[PDB]
RNA sequence: GCUACCUAAGAACAGCUAAAAGAGCACACCCGUCUAUGUAGCAAAAUAGUGGGAAGAUUUAUAGGUAGAGGCGACAAACCUA
RNA sequence: GUAAAUUUAACUGUUAGUCCAAAGAGGAACAGCUCUUUGGACACUAGGAAAAAACCUUGUAGAGAGAGUAAAAAAUUUAACA
RNA sequence: CUGAACUCCUCACACCCAAUUGGACCAAUCUAUCACCCUAUAGAAGAACUAAUGUUAGUAUAAGUAACAUGAAAACAUUCUC
RNA sequence: CUCUUACUUUUAACCAGUGAAAUUGACCUGCCCGUGAAGAGGCGGGCAUAACACAGCAAGACGAGAAGACCCUAUGGAGCUUU
RNA sequence: CUCGAUGUUGGAUCAGGACAUCCCGAUGGUGCAGCCGCUAUUAAAGGUUCGUUUGUUCAACGAUUAAAGUCCUACGUGAUCUGAGUUCAGACCGGAGUAAUCCAGGUCGGUUUCUAUCUACUUUCAAAUUCCUCCCUGUACGAAAGGACAAGAGAAAUAAGGCCUACUUCACAAAGCGCCUUCCCCCGUAAAUGAUAUCAUCUCAACUUAGUAUUAUACCCACACCCACCCAAGAACAGGGUUUGU
């Protein structure tokens, strides 16, 4: 009985009707990390550069 | 066992020791017997005790008939109208005493099991809770990936 | 509150007027669908790589050998079509499948043994109703208007195709007909032991795996045969002469599509798409349509030289 | 697997099934009419209708004679076929007997059913009428029927 | 085999109790307009075939004393006949049996 | 009164071969080899078929005899009222 | 520190033992093996180790729709080379 | 933090071991004497049955299962089949 | 037998009549793995799961039947043999 | 644990599973030229013969085969069967014993019951495996002898599912000895590019390729005429037909 109160879509589409009687959205339990793009260039700037490269290494 | 045997919850009659108390004890009537060996008891507690426990509950009506009987019994009529037989079958003096007033504190409801030790009409003062209690609102009262103004 | 049937209350007078009434109602409906690309057709798209057209529903006749041009000879079952029309187009979106359904009906038969809803379904088609219905699994562009009629040059000479209809019930039937089992020896002492399934389980296990062979109702359930070659087309009779033999017995109603083999897959080129008109035809077919390597009955005989 | 097959098992084996349908063969010419189970009756009743086509071939015919010795155990018969029944039947091309079913047998509550010779001198059985064409369904159909007329001929 | 446990009464009941092992209620059930008692849609009236029967036996034990003995089939037709009634000139040549009665209603003269 | 053996006095054994027969083929009859069925069965030992013997140490009716520390037994520790 | 002990009088039952820890013997430094010794538990309660006679926690009995606890959950991931 | 019948809390307290042993009560029956809508004090004894493949009787279960039976027509005269 | 098949009779199944027996602690009587007096429908962890007839099957219910005939035990018997 | 019973060999029947793989598939190494082998990794979908002797499991032998796998399943399965063996009562021989009697010594004979109450089950998948021939080719390889693989073509066997035109057992039909149809993949490794470690390095580094399928598709799919009759449907029930209801 409790599975048939269970609705499972696997993107983001929702009927309608399923739409309309939502009360509240629960928080994410795990908190997505974000992507070295995905930081501000503040973000960037504030986190100091830890080491000297040498002049002449190809990297 | 519980399943086997009725049941019901805590209750009073008329909402007894709300505004006054009333005994809910109306009527003793006791059955005794002149020469019965097993009516000794009985015709100790009419001699002494049953006169003194009148004055102290002009409340209750007893009456205390004489008559042939192999087993004396006494019986016990409440407000509500139950009505309640108990035997005083070779019982001692003070055992009988006992008895009656046990009969004379009780409600006359019937002595079953009690699903709650407790009963209110009032259960909640602030309000009872239902899944909004601790819920905040939301502007415009939007639901979840609800959009306004389309 | 009792039970009734069409001709119960007529009197003598009567039943042979309704027969000959509904009778000849059914003629009129099947004559006025002769015509399909007069009352107003569905597109017509070409053939596309990876389209797949409607069947045929047919009645097996029997079956006839033939003769092929290097002396081989072929068995062949003659499949006929009666009174074949598609009764109801569904979406794709509504198919809740992968492709969109054709359904397809043959063999009209009484009215007075259908039920309310069926007759009710016939009437807006205008069609006497269908012994049985199949449906037919098929791209958008093969979409064919319901209430067109199909005739067997649907299929051509030299095409593979899959008949599925259900075979010949041998009602409870023993692990030695039904399965194969070889059962127990006659004689050296058996006792009311020959045709018994012997073992049914391992004694560990303590029960009978699901799906084991036991005696049961045998037959009676739909089977496929694919690969069936089309030898031989009879446009005046609308029979089909598919290779081999099909499941089920005699004078019963078989489905008929393309064959889904891998090895005839895209082999609708040549083929009618979505089916074949004869109205819209050009040129009257020829009564028989042969494969290349048939003997034609009129030929003559084979030399070897 | 009883595909195709059209005879009854019957009796104790093939001649005790023919036994036993001449016997009721024998009874039907006699009293032309009567009654047994339904199943011997409607097994039986085939030959019944075959008797009569060689009762029209006559006594000339030794083929035919042959037959009627066979199935016709009591000889009296014999005589009655060529010359009463063959006769009766002169312009009839089948359906020389009919076959109604009558309430179970009161012992063993058998189907029973009652076979005669169309045209005997008994009471007429209580055959099933259909309804009468005043009835008020009848009545509808008939005026839809003249109506078809008027117009077809218009 | 023999049975491990007794099988109680509850489960007895859903077997012997289930609308399989049931009666079934007959819907083919009319009443015969000649004689007003019950009889099947496809099945001869119980009191009119038993009203032939009787009337089908009497004439039989006629042809009997008429034949006389064991083998006796007439070779010509038979016409029934009751009483106040005569030959005609369709029944001319054939056996006459006569039975000491008025004609059945039912029973219409050929 | 079953059965083992015995006593008195009875009965039965077609046909064919050989004609001499504890001889052969083969009914009645006696027995019970093999197989199937049956296993609360028709039967507390049977049915169906196939078999052994069938003028002899044969089979069998009637009455009698031997009794348990025993009888009886062409020894199977058989049989002596399942 | 504790409250038992011996003696006198009168009897019954038990006297076919299991695992764990420990010191040993037999076997094979096999056994849910066999035989002794010291102790525990079981053949009585309850909780725990999943289910669980023998390990752990815990025992003296009733009612409560109070409370504090006892034992009580498995951790681990590795091969370059002058 | 959860977690016992451990311990505390309100009230109460003889009220959780086999064999065995001690003790307090008691159903029904008969008798003495009471009692007189079913009892009392004593004396007595064929004095208490969820179990012995227990005895007898009733009725289930398997089970409406296994199994059992009447050649055919007909005027019940008779005839027919085998 | 390779390698079975067809038909008939009996049985069978259905209808009507009559009506047994062994068996039976109670049963509201599933599967897998684990556990356990060492081989679980009933215990643990999972899985499966509207209800109820009829006909088949013989893997399990350590199936029914016979207080194991084998083995050992009993200061329990008996038959037979004997220096 | 079971002696108030848990029935023993081997066979028949039906097989379930394990992989420590006999055959078929994919790979690494070789004292791998090729043809045949040896060894190791991976793979349990499929298959794994017929006979003489023996009660046999085995074993020996004959003829084959791509191969005639190893084990578990109450030494799988006797309420399915067999009873040759083994294992009662009869008897014989050798041997032991005064005898009774005995001998994992041989030998002949020797009753295999059960009407299914419960559980389980009674159409899972409708994708197929393998050999041989021709061809490649007398090519690759090799001093010679010898002798492939891949691709392609054809014909069979088995298994699964059907069918009756002929043949055949047969004859309104059921059958095989007859005919018809039968479709995807298998992961072990072999290679690039390139870091830790500026070369290199197929990478439990990020990554690329052989290299992969939401196994594709197919099948099934509507519903009181229904008293009755018929049926290629069927034990009953159900199902199909009756516009073939004197
Ligand atoms: C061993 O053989 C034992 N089962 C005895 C068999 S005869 C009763
Ligand atoms: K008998
Ligand atoms: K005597
Ligand atoms: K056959
Ligand atoms: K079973
Ligand atoms: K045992
Ligand atoms: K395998
Ligand atoms: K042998
Ligand atoms: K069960
Ligand atoms: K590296
Ligand atoms: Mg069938
Ligand atoms: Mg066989
Ligand atoms: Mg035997
Ligand atoms: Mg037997
Ligand atoms: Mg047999
Ligand atoms: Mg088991
Ligand atoms: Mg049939
Ligand atoms: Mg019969
Ligand atoms: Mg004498
Ligand atoms: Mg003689
Ligand atoms: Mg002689
Ligand atoms: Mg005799
Ligand atoms: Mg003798
Ligand atoms: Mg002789
Ligand atoms: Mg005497
Ligand atoms: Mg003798
Ligand atoms: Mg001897
Ligand atoms: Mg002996
Ligand atoms: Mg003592
Ligand atoms: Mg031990
Ligand atoms: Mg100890
Ligand atoms: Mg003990
Ligand atoms: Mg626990
Ligand atoms: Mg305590
Ligand atoms: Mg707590
Ligand atoms: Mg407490
Ligand atoms: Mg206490
Ligand atoms: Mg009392
Ligand atoms: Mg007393
Ligand atoms: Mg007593
Ligand atoms: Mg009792
Ligand atoms: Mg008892
Ligand atoms: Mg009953
Ligand atoms: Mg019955
Ligand atoms: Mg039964
Ligand atoms: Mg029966
Ligand atoms: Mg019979
Ligand atoms: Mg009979
Ligand atoms: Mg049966
Ligand atoms: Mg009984
Ligand atoms: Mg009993
Ligand atoms: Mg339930
Ligand atoms: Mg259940
Ligand atoms: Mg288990
Ligand atoms: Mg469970
Ligand atoms: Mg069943
Ligand atoms: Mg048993
Ligand atoms: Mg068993
Ligand atoms: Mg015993
Ligand atoms: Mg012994
Ligand atoms: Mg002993
Ligand atoms: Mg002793
Ligand atoms: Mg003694
Ligand atoms: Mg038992
Ligand atoms: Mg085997
Ligand atoms: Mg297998
Ligand atoms: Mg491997
Ligand atoms: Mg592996
Ligand atoms: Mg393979
Ligand atoms: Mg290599
Ligand atoms: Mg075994
Ligand atoms: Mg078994
Ligand atoms: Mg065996
Ligand atoms: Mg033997
Ligand atoms: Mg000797
Ligand atoms: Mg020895
Ligand atoms: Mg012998
Ligand atoms: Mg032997
Ligand atoms: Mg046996
Ligand atoms: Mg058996
Ligand atoms: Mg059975
Ligand atoms: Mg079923
Ligand atoms: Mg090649
Ligand atoms: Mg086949
Ligand atoms: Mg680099
Ligand atoms: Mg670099
Ligand atoms: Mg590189
Ligand atoms: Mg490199
Ligand atoms: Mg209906
Ligand atoms: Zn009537």
């Amino acid at each position: 009985t409790m599975m048939e109160r269970l609705h499972l879509f696997p993107d983001e589409y929702i009927p309608e009707d399923i739409l309309k009687n939502l009360v509240e959205e629960l928080p994410q339990p795990r908190k997505i990390p974000k992507r070295l793009d995905e930081y501000t260039q503040e973000e960037i700037d504030a986190f100091p550069r830890l080491w000297t490269p040498p002049e002449d290494y190809r990297l | 066992t519980a399943r086997g045997t009725p049941s019901r919850f805590l209750a009073s009659v008329l909402h007894n020791g709300l505004g006054r108390y009333v005994q809910q004890l109306q009527r003793l009537s006791f059955s005794v017997s002149r020469d019965g060996a097993s009516s000794r008891g009985a015709r100790e507690f009419v001699e002494r005790e049953v006169i003194d426990f009148a004055r102290r509950n002009p409340g209750v009506v007893i009456y205390v008939n004489s008559r042939p009987c192999c087993v004396p019994r006494v019986v016990a009529e409440y407000l509500n109208g139950a009505v309640r037989e108990e035997s005083i079958h070779c019982k001692s003096v003070e055992e009988i005493s006992t008895l009656v007033q046990k009969l004379a504190d009780q409600s006359g409801l019937d002595v079953i099991r009690i699903r709650k030790p407790f009963h209110t009409d009032n259960p909640s003062i602030q309000g009872q809770w239902h899944p909004f209690t601790n819920k905040p609102t939301t502007f415009r009262g939007l639901r979840p990936r609800e959009v306004q103004d389309p | 509150k009792s039970g009734t049937w069409w001709d119960e209350h007529l009197s003598e007078e009567n039943v042979p007027f309704i027969k000959q009434l509904v009778s000849d109602e059914d003629k009129a409906q099947l004559a006025s669908k002769l015509c399909p690309l007069k009352d107003e057709p569905w597109p017509i798209h070409p053939w596309e790589p990876g389209s797949f057209r409607v069947g045929l529903i047919a009645l097996k006749l029997g079956m006839m050998p033939l003769w092929t041009k290097d002396g081989q000879k072929h068995v062949v079952t003659l499949l006929q079509v009666q009174d074949c029309h598609v009764l109801k187009y569904t979406s794709k979106e509504n198919c809740n499948g992968k492709m969109a359904t054709l359904s397809v009906g043959g063999k009209t038969v009484s009215r007075f043994r259908k039920a309310t809803s069926i007759l009710e379904f016939y009437r807006e088609l205008g069609l006497p109703p269908k012994q049985t219905v199949k449906i037919f699994n098929i791209t958008d562009n093969a979409a064919i208007k319901p209430g067109t009629p199909l005739y067997a040059a649907h299929f051509r000479p030299g095409q593979y195709v899959d008949v599925t209809a259900k075979t010949i019930g041998k009602g409870f039937q023993g692990v030695m007909k039904r399965w194969g089992f070889k059962g127990q020896p006659a004689t050296h002492g058996q006792t009311k032991t020959h045709r018994r399934p012997g073992a049914v389980a391992t004694g560990d296990i303590g029960r009978v795996w699901p799906g084991t062979k036991m005696p049961g109702k045998m037959g009676n359930i739909y089977r496929t045969e694919y690969g069936l070659k089309v030898w031989r087309i009879n446009t005046k009779h609308n029979i089909i002469y598919v290779n081999g033999s099909v499941p089920g017995h005699k004078n019963c109603l078989v489905k008929v599509k393309d064959s889904k083999l891998p090895a005839y897959k895209d082999l609708g080129k040549n083929l009618p798409f979505p089916t074949y008109f004869p109205d819209g035809d050009e040129e009257e077919l020829p009564e028989d349509l042969y494969d290349e390597n048939v003997c034609q009955p009129g030929a003559p005989s084979i030399t070897f030289a | 697997i009883s595909h195709g097959r059209v005879f009854r098992r019957m009796g104790l084996g093939p001649e005790s099934r023919i036994h036993l349908l001449r016997n009721l063969l024998t009874g039907l010419v006699r009293h032309e009419r009567i009654e047994a189970p339904w199943a011997r009756v409607d097994e039986m009743r085939g030959y019944a209708e075959k008797l009569i086509d060689y009762g029209k071939l006559g006594d000339t015919n030794e083929r035919a004679m042959r037959m009627a010795d066979f199935w016709l155990t009591e000889k009296d018969l014999i005589p009655k076929l060529f010359q009463v029944l063959a006769p009766r039947y002169k312009d009839q091309t089948g359906g020389y007997t009919r076959m109604l079913q009558i309430p179970n047998r009161s012992l063993d509550r058998a189907k029973m059913a009652v076979i005669e010779y169309k045209g005997n001198c008994l009471p007429p059985l209580p055959l099933p009428r259909r309804d009468s064409h005043l009835t008020l369904l009848n009545q509808l159909l008939q005026g839809l029927r003249q109506d078809l007329r008027q117009s077809q001929e218009a | 085999a023999a049975p491990k446990n007794r099988r109680t009464i509850e489960v007895n009941r859903c077997r012997r109790r289930n609308p399989q092992k049931l009666i079934k209620v007959k819907n083919n059930i009319d009443v015969c307009p000649e004689c007003g008692h019950l009889k099947q849609k496809h099945v001869l009236c119980a009191y009119c075939y038993e009203k032939v029967c009787k009337e089908t036996a009497e004439i039989r034990r006629q042809i009997g004393k008429q034949e006389g003995g064991p083998f006796k089939a007439p070779t010509i037709e038979t016409v029934v006949l009751y009483t106040g009634e005569t030959p005609s000139e369709q029944d001319q040549g054939k056996r006459i049996i006569e039975r000491d009665r008025k004609r059945p209603s039912w029973f219409t003269q050929n």
